[PDB]
């Protein structure tokens, strides 16, 4: 509290966490809201289109539902649209022009000077007075292949705009995530009402797809599997201690006293104020499990 | 999870380049590995990331080897300077000492 | 008794992990995706020294 | 292939499909057939008689 | 195609033949690559499907598109689908119709040509400039997208003279790439379809199913006017196989308790039978998963037979069983003389079931194409055979 | 181990309470319903 | 003989995720039979029509 | 033992280069293989064993 209170800086916002938990946090690429959108597609800008209407088409069925559509489009850009016709006029290809873009301005490596075991690369660029701002940059001096002096405005178009700042790519094709989220609710029936929603009142682009993921799609199937074993352990529970007594009575009877005991133990979480997890569910199990042992060993007496 | 990730960096251009330069041959190779549950590919501002993330209950090792095995056919499409290189060995649990 | 244990049940709540507190502590700010070089070493020394 | 009574649908290919496990030239045709339910071809005509 | 010995594990082949293959890599022409083959053997192709059109809108290049860059990565992401591969359509392509006229007009050779065309279709970006306190990305265009860039492509400029650009020297538009497959529907004309591998020995029928709801859920957003047309499919030969070995052992159960009641007069004994035949087979299964070795069809038929040859025990079992309790109604401990009528055939019985079970051996002996092909079947025989003297003893 | 608090001992304490919240009532079961129940099994 | 008459591949054109093929090759009436090419028309080096 | 052997041919390279730019990082990069007892390695005029 204290740290927070202390740390107070314009455009952050505190997390104050585990480095563990930080780190596997980090390298888990998931999705970490309860129910995800992942719409799917060819190009960017139809699946961004879909998924702004996607997003009220989610917010409005019954349900808290904090749809998000993407926090990717935060880059700012300086666009040197490079025309083929004035690019000519002068006799430099594309590539011409492009030469001066990532040398001249860019800095980009043109070797490396070996000294021993060591490697240290070499740079090769203009002065800092000759790019500093897009109004120098439309006044580079350019050298074209037949040694005539130009600038970079006259062959190409430099425009400031705004765009992506990192790009997703599911399964090799440009996605857009929905994040809908909920607490303390299992969401399994409002992803059907959702998926009809949208397929009724939503209608889908040539070469776009529609899917939906989540926490929940393992849920669904680990608790199943959980039912399906939790009975067999009871038999296999039972036909022991019919086998300790010979009786069908002193294993019926330990077996629906055991709850009586696992009241006991359940009385006291409320009290602590802790929450039932798989700890808690261990510590129910060898609760019940002394407490059958307390049984036999009193009826066989 | 069992997941491998290939690093691929780029010094100088910006997300679109490094998406349809390096991670998209990346990611369209990897997505015919065998045993790989899904592949995703973040490009950013020079670096390019492939997580590719197999089923449950696979080892390790048998994933690295799986994904190397299509590894190499890129190499040969990349651009001239750059290599894709595997990741670690390790885990989010690999990070243990930290000195300056 | 065993039907009146029914009260706490639902009134009880459900976590995944109980969060476990370590010696050490991880401070991250989220930010914005613009900023420089030098803006950036000047904020991570403000964030440090504070 | 078609004329004939049984059969429902033909899919012809000539070449190749694209893939490792299929190296056929362009000559060599292979047509796949399938056979109207065994309810409905004809009194009688077993396979040997539609072959 | 590198041939392995028998009995080595397919990905330990693979990654053997790999360990060696980036070596040739760097040795090949420049523009070629080799590529490894699916995971799939002969009996990968699972399902075919076609792509018409029932109208004059779509050719058959935007149906190759199509099936290209929508459904191959659509249906990929199934987890046990080793590849979809396509089949017929066009290939779109840009192709350049040099004149030899204007070459010989203006004195350009091709490869000033290709040297012009491989420098206008990519984007160099520098890097990200020093902004007021933020940061801005630069980003440069300069790929091909239309016929009208193609056509304002400098090949020859002289310094205070006229450039020469590609549309006075070339002729630039779209076709066909050289074919080397083509598909067909009925004789109504052609189409473009796609083919489904599956991994080396894994279930047909799950893969099929998602197959089939994914084509369902995602022939909505297909074109106005064209269809997926199915064309092969094993669920149907399995179903049926499936349907066969149901009613026939259904058949046989029936005729069990028709013989039990006949020659027994009308008593239920019959069920001693209908009991201890499944689980047998319940055991073999079991035994079977415990070691892999898939269920074929062949291993699938011959349960006809294995409880045709389990039933004798229990025929014999309850015969003796009536016969003795018959025999007793002449003249707590009753049911344990009934024991004792069990147990004196009893291990004759069992020890019948261990010889005819050990008898199959030489069917595990023989190895290669023939042992792979016909060990399930000897394995389920001998698994139920076992199974069926363990329960013939309780 | 209810009433610590070192390094880990979050689990320890969650696995532990509900045997020192059962262990006032499995006694008084196994001593009073067990006999009881008993005495009216016929 | 690779390009004017064989018609390699030179490049490929990118619309998103697809990527189509760009040919160069000669028209069809300089390459029909083995008569029209032994007249297929070759600019040498230095210039010389042969 | 269980032994790999690693072959790189530098055409023309005095031992002192090949064993810096080869031998070196091979022989530090070998040594964290799992399972790895020891690496030898030596250079020569146009050839490295590891």
């Amino acid at each position: 509290e204290e740290l927070d209170n202390t740390v107070r800086l314009p455009g952050l916002a505190n997390l104050w966490v585990p480095p563990i938990r930080n780190r596997i946090d980090m390298l888990s690429t998931g999705i970490k809201s309860p129910i995800g959108i992942k719409v799917s597609g060819t190009v960017l800008a139809d699946i961004d289109a879909m998924a702004e209407q996607i997003e009220e088409v989610a917010r409005t069925v019954p349900g808290v539902a904090s749809a998000l559509a993407e926090r990717l489009e935060g880059g700012r850009y300086i666009n040197v649209e490079i025309n083929r016709e004035k690019a000519a006029r002068y006799g430099m290809t594309v590539a011409d022009v492009q030469l001066f873009v990532t040398s001249a301005v860019g800095g980009a490596m043109v070797g490396e000077t070996v000294e021993g075991i060591a490697r240290y690369p070499i740079n090769l660029r203009y002065p800092q007075s000759w790019r500093d701002s897009p109004q120098a940059l439309r006044q580079l001096p350019i050298l074209t292949p037949m040694k005539q002096q130009i600038t970079l405005a006259d062959v190409a178009d430099i425009k400031v705009s705004t765009g992506p700042s990192m790009l997703k790519t599911e399964n090799a094709r440009p996605t857009s995530w929905i994040y809908i989220d909920a607490r303390d609710r299992d969401m399994v029936s409002v992803v059907h009402d959702l998926q009809k929603a949208i397929a009724e009142k939503v209608q889908l682009k040539p070469g776009t797809s529609v899917a939906f993921s989540g926490q929940f799609e393992l849920l669904e199937r680990a608790n199943h599997k959980l039912k399906l074993m939790v009975p067999m352990t009871l038999m296999i529970i039972f036909v022991l201690l019919y086998l300790a007594f010979r009786r069908v009575g002193e294993a019926l009877l330990i077996i629906s006293s055991v709850p009586f005991a696992l009241v006991g133990g359940i009385w006291l979480l409320w009290w602590m104020g802790f929450h039932l997890s798989v700890a808690t569910g261990t510590g129910f199990i060898a609760l019940a499990g002394v407490a059958a042992e307390f049984g036999v060993v009193m009826l066989m007496y | 999870d069992v997941q491998v990730i290939i690093k691929t960096s780029y010094p100088g251009q910006a997300p679109q380049i490094v998406e349809n330069q390096v991670t998209y041959p990346l990611t369209t190779t990897m997505l015919s590995v065998p045993g790989a549950k899904t592949v995703r590919g973040f490009s950013q501002f020079g670096d390019s990331y492939v997580y590719v993330i197999f089923e449950d209950g696979t080892d390790p090792y048998w994933a690295r080897s799986r994904v190397l095995e299509y590894l190499n056919q890129v190499q040969g499409k990349l651009p001239a300077g750059v290599s894709a290189e595997l990741g670690p060995d390790a885990t989010g649990v690999g990070w243990i000492y930290e000195y300056a | 008794s065993v039907l009146t244990v029914l009260w706490p049940l639902n009134k009880v709540g459900g976590e995944f992990l109980p969060q476990i507190n370590e010696g050490d502590l991880l401070y991250m700010p989220s930010t914005l995706p613009g900023i420089s070089a030098a803006e950036a070493a000047s904020m991570l020394q403000k964030t440090d020294k504070l | 292939i078609m004329s004939v009574p049984e059969v429902a649908r033909v899919f012809g290919k000539t070449g190749k499909a694209e893939t490792a496990t299929d190296s056929a030239p362009l000559e060599m045709v292979e047509t796949t057939i399938q056979l109207k339910p065994q309810e409905q071809w004809r009194p009688g005509m077993t396979m040997d008689k539609i072959i | 195609y590198v041939i392995f010995e028998d009995g080595t594990d397919p990905y330990w082949a693979r990654s053997r033949v790999l360990e060696y293959l980036n070596q040739v890599q760097g040795k090949l022409p420049a523009g070629v690559s080799a590529e490894l083959g699916p995971d799939a053997t002969g009996v990968g192709w699972i399902y075919e499907y076609a792509l018409v059109d029932r109208s004059g809108k779509h050719d058959l290049a935007d149906l190759r598109s199509l099936q290209d860059w929508f459904l191959k990565y659509e249906l990929k992401t199934i987890p046990d689908v080793a590849e979809v591969a396509s089949v017929g359509g066009v290939v779109k392509e840009y192709q350049v119709v040099i004149d030899p006229q204007r070459l010989a007009q203006y004195g350009i050779s091709l490869a000033e040509v290709k040297s012009a065309l491989d420098a206008s279709n990519q984007e160099a970006g520098g890097s990200s400039i020093e902004l007021a306190e933020a940061e801005y990305m630069v980003r440069a265009s300069g790929y091909l997208q239309t016929l009208d860039d193609f056509n304002h492509i400098v090949l020859k400029a002289s310094e205070n003279g006229v450039p020469v650009y590609l549309r006075d020297v070339a002729k630039v538009q779209i076709g066909p790439e050289m074919r080397r497959g083509i598909a067909e529907l009925n004789g109504e004309g052609e189409v473009a379809g796609g083919v489904v591998i599956l991994r080396s020995g894994k279930n047909a029928r799950e893969v099929i199913a998602a197959v089939k709801d994914k084509l369902e859920t995602l022939k909505s957003s297909l074109p106005e006017g064209v269809e997926i047309v199915t064309t092969y499919d094993r669920s149907q030969l399995i179903d049926r196989a499936i349907d066969n070995l149901s009613g026939k052992l259904l058949e046989e159960f029936i005729v069990v308790a028709v013989v039990c009641a006949l020659f027994l007069w009308h008593v239920r004994s019959a069920l001693v039978a209908i009991i201890s035949l499944p689980l047998g087979l319940c055991i073999a299964f079991i035994v079977m998963h415990f070691q892999g070795l898939n269920a074929n069809i062949m291993s699938l038929g011959g349960i006809a037979i294995a409880v045709g040859a389990m039933v004798d025990a229990a025929i014999v079992m309850i015969e003796n069983a009536h016969k003795r309790l018959e025999e007793w109604q002449h003249q707590k401990t009753r049911w344990q003389v009934i024991t004792d009528a069990s147990v004196e055939v009893g291990p004759a019985l069992f020890i019948s079931l261990l010889i005819i079970t050990l008898s199959f051996i030489p069917i595990f002996t023989l190895e290669g194409q023939e042992g792979r092909l016909f060990g399930p079947l000897a394995f389920t025989k001998t698994y139920a055979m076992a199974g069926a003297a363990l329960l013939a003893i309780v | 181990i209810l009433w610590g608090t070192g390094a880990g001992s979050e689990v320890m304490s969650r696995i532990a309470a509900p045997m020192i919240g059962g262990m006032i009532t499995a006694p008084l079961l196994s001593l009073f319903i067990i006999p009881a129940a008993y005495k009216l099994m016929w």
